[PDB]
């Protein structure tokens, strides 16, 4: 938790973890993480909303996510130090009430862009 | 200390009791009378003292001061990056022991640091006034310090690297075993220690912490900043004409990076302090362009973007600046395209490569030189420094100053049909660490033409069949791009069966438009979650509320998330369930759309508004600012 | 930042060394030591400016109190900068009788200073011995100076400077020193105007009042071919409705920004501008719909572009 940063950019949180999740089509990934990008100015369709986009990587591979992805945390692992955390994943989960609370690291893109 | 020489040229009388040399020489040079006294011998001293001053920038004492003109010049191949010309400087064969003084330190800025040792230790034997064999010693220090700090790094970190053998490298430990660079000078001839006493800072550990702490004045809130600018200049000129390798340590480096932050911050303050009193300062040159670019790391760079407004900062000597950026991306395609890549001279040219290209957002670059730029950093550029997702927003800033011209978006077309030429293999996979991929770049295109069609991707979309299905998905991100026969061919491989391919066709851009069977796609979905209540969901809240959803069914399943019936019926909301959260997730275009509803736009004022109250969020305070939500 | 939302721990040592302070402030200026003095004083200013955020015993502040008031040299903190520093000293404790007994003591030999036709004072920011005595009766509101009221009942009409001295302290005066000075002053000069409206002596302003302003305003228009921001907000709050003032536009950008806000150029629209002003002259620049618009790009500009918390405020609370 002494790496835990909490950006508010983005209400999500940047902590050096893995998970072990499981959809809803009973599908196991082991070792797997995610990445957010704000970024705010991106050439957006007429029907892209969301401000941040994700990318989840599972044994240093990005996932196509194809199907739903609703998912939930069984084993949540702290990278540095192997004691499981999955407790205050799941505890930090419920406070934020946005999509994909812990996040490996993120990206802004807003201070690189030309119109910033 | 018999007098002070300041920065802009002014001798000050500072401590001498005795006849004052300096006030009468300054005499002796402004009128031409009093010349003829002297002696034949003493007149060509004269002579040689006048150029001395003159080429160093000492003009007059400070009572005779006038219009001062304190311009930068580096007389340096060096400084200027130009490294085809120090290569032909090296080639030849060199006259005398200073031009292999100057060769060695080209060597060394070439990364070849094994032959400027050999070539110092050469010119070390040679040279027993004796300067140039005490600059030497310093240097041939300085590169074996540096040669040690790379085996070091080269044995921590993409692919196992051995520039340097390892013969080589026990030999230079054993010339350098117990070597004391602080002894060099006290053991020099005694004459040389009383003409050249001077040089012995080159000796010490660290030499510039005069002139960091000096940096604490630009940190007052009560000139100044041309005495530190100056002073930088000052530094720069003498490390660099004079080719000492300590230009290229991790001090000076810092030492640039912490002036020229300073001298950025401290004019930002003096525009938003004159603003402040008078209601409505740094003016950067080619030198300090270069300087930025080869001291600053990409993160020092974005430290200074965030503090202050470089778009508010004036940029001269552009086409000397667009030199430099034309000549250095020359250099990539010299190191990349060909095999002359230089693992030592790579590791210190590809952070000022990044660097220059990443600041050359601010400057106006010609059409010749643009198309230059580009093509050596979307294709040379290698992907470990610069991979794909970094690389757009490096093409993009350059779209600032410089609006997307025909030559360009074929350059692009290049970059995007050489992608589809990579997706032949299925295992070939764009990696990015932005979250940013080949979609951007032709968003792009149609962001600036609106009409361009990709005619090669048009070819490679017709011959695609369904086996090679890494190609089938990958241009179905650059559908705008293709022509309609080729976005004809393309959609039949795709099928929009269930709800998830449709989610999945509206993520990739596969259809930007609802048709009405997409409708019941996403009322079937609706009912079910309906039946089964005792993430989508508040997904299709927001197109509704888009009108990218005309079906005027929506209102059924009003009542399970906050969000869905937040954007279904805004009048009707209750907004003790609003959370302030969601703001945080919306983008440009929906945030803007929530504004002029003129439903919900009082609600969520206030909830803004208390936020940024109880919690002084910037993120709350620019999203309430800047579209009034 | 906002220091006052960060606490202060070990106060009584903060204490300590600022009445430590403040009696090596009476021991120089009351045995001076010049050498002492350039590098003393500069702490002493910053330690008495920072102690706004400091709770301090009734003790304390005496000491402190009457060292920045009588024994601080006037060539640095002058009269109206000693205000500024002694009103930030009420921040955190409210005036007590025994500071409050101090103050007068200062006015009563500013008095005594004032029996002298040729002194005068000197104030920086502007602020002069009729501000100290509104901080008198911003706390206590029924005060009436003693010492002040017998130099008052004691005036002559030869001794002019205590005449407008004290007329400017009128509510600190008794009801008989009032009326005694009524009866050798009255309110005649556009700087009387000002100080009658500011001590209460007159509530709304009388034609003849009026006259005053336009005669001085015709006098600073032939002279341009700083009282002219105070005419305009008091148009702009419509308590004069005279409606002559916009014949006189054009000397400074205050004026014309208050008297007509439509055809103000406001390029030359000044952000501190903002702070000068009051609650009820914000609101009323909110709700003036002339130009609230122009002013949240002026107030949004600034809260991105400057560090300065006060702007957010101005934004958020009245929406100016």
């Amino acid at each position: 938790t002494h790496d835990l940063v909490y950006h508010s950019k983005i209400n999500t949180f940047v902590w050096d973890v893995e998970f072990d999740i499981v959809l809803s089509d009973s599908k196991e990934l082991n070792k797997c993480y995610f990445v957010k990008c704000f970024n705010p100015y991106r050439i957006n369709g007429k029907c892209d909303f969301a401000v941040s986009s994700i990318d989840i990587f599972s044994e240093g591979k990005r996932l196509l996510i194809e199907n739903e992805f609703n998912f939930k945390i069984t084993k949540a692992v702290h990278v540095a130090t192997s004691k499981d955390v999955t407790e205050i994943v799941l505890h930090l989960s419920e406070r934020i009430s946005s999509p994909f609370p812990i996040v490996k690291e993120v990206v802004y893109l807003d201070w690189s862009h030309p119109q910033f | 200390y018999d007098y002070h020489f300041e920065v802009n040229g002014t001798v000050v009388r500072h401590k001498n009791k005795g006849f004052g040399y300096m006030e009468r020489f300054f005499e002796l040079k402004e009128s031409c009378d009093e010349r003829s006294k002297l002696s034949k011998k003493q007149y060509e001293r004269f002579n040689a003292l006048f150029n001395f001053f003159e080429k160093n920038g000492v003009i007059c004492m400070a009572k005779d001061a006038g219009t001062l003109n304190t311009s930068i010049e580096i007389n340096s191949l060096a400084y200027h990056g130009k490294y085809d010309v120090m290569k032909k400087f090296i080639e030849e064969q060199s006259v005398s022991i200073e031009d292999d003084y100057k060769k060695a330190f080209f060597l060394a800025c070439l990364g070849r640091w094994e032959e400027s040792y050999d070539l110092y230790s050469n010119i070390i034997l040679n040279s027993i006034n004796g300067c140039v064999y005490y600059l030497s010693q310093i240097n041939r220090y300085r590169i074996y310090q540096s040669i040690t700090q790379a085996v070091t790094q080269f044995n921590g970190l993409g692919r196992h690297y051995k520039p340097f053998t390892d013969e080589f490298l026990a030999r230079i430990e054993r010339e350098m075993t117990n070597f004391n660079i602080d002894d060099l000078f006290n053991g020099m001839p005694f004459e040389f220690q009383k003409k050249y006493k001077i040089l012995e800072f080159l000796s010490d550990n660290q030499f510039l912490y005069d002139d960091t702490v000096k940096l604490f004045e630009l940190t007052n809130k009560v000139s100044s900043d041309i005495v530190v600018l100056l002073r930088l200049y000052d530094n720069l000129r003498f490390l660099y004409e004079n080719c000492l390798w300590s230009v290229s340590f991790h001090e000076f480096h810092q030492y640039i990076r912490n002036s020229m932050s300073l001298l950025i911050e401290k004019a930002e303050y003096e525009r938003t302090r004159d603003i402040d009193e008078l209601g409505f300062g740094f003016f950067m040159e080619y030198y300090d362009f270069v300087n930025i670019s080869r001291h600053f790391k990409i993160d020092d760079i974005k430290n200074l973007e965030r503090s202050c407004s470089i778009d508010k900062i004036r940029f001269g000597e552009q086409e000397k600046i667009e030199e430099y950026l034309v000549g250095i991306a020359e250099e990539i395609t010299k190191q990349f395209s060909a095999n002359g890549m230089n693992v030592v001279f790579y590791t210190q040219f590809i952070s000022e490569a990044k660097a220059a290209l990443y600041f050359a957002k601010y400057v106006k670059l010609s059409e010749e030189g643009l198309g230059k730029i580009v093509k050596a950093l979307l294709f040379y550029f290698p992907e470990r420094d610069l991979d794909i997702g970094k690389r757009y927003v490096w093409l993009e800033r350059l779209t600032k100053c410089n609006e997307l011209p025909k030559s360009i978006i074929s350059i692009i077309d290049d970059f995007l049909v050489l992608q589809a030429e990579k997706h032949i293999d299925q295992n070939y996979s764009e990696v990015s660490s932005n979250g940013l991929y080949s979609r951007d770049y032709g968003a792009l295109i149609k962001h600036f033409e609106k009409n361009f069609i990709s005619k090669r991707l048009s070819e490679i979309t017709l011959c695609l069949t369904q086996d090679k299905q890494k190609q089938i998905d990958f241009l179905f991100k650059l559908l705008p791009l293709l022509s309609t026969n080729a976005k004809s061919h393309l959609l039949s491989f795709k099928s929009v069966e269930n709800i998830n391919d449709l989610m999945n066709g509206i993520r990739i851009g596969l259809i930007d438009e609802f048709t009405p069977e997409h409708e019941e796609l996403i009322i079937e979905y609706l009912e079910t979650r309906k039946v089964n209540y005792i993430d989508y969901m508040s997904t299709f809240g927001i197109w509704y509320f888009l009108e990218e959803i005309n079906n005027s069914k929506m209102e059924e399943f009003i009542g399970m998330d906050d969000q869905y019936d937040f954007f279904v019926d805004p009048e009707n909301f209750d907004y003790k369930k609003f959370i302030p959260s969601w703001l945080k997730n919306y983008n440009d275009k929906l945030l803007g759309k929530i504004a002029g509803n003129k439903h919900m736009k009082h609600h969520v004022i206030e909830v803004l508004k208390e936020r940024v109250k109880n919690s002084n969020d910037k993120r709350y305070l620019e999203i309430l600012m800047n579209y009034f939500i």
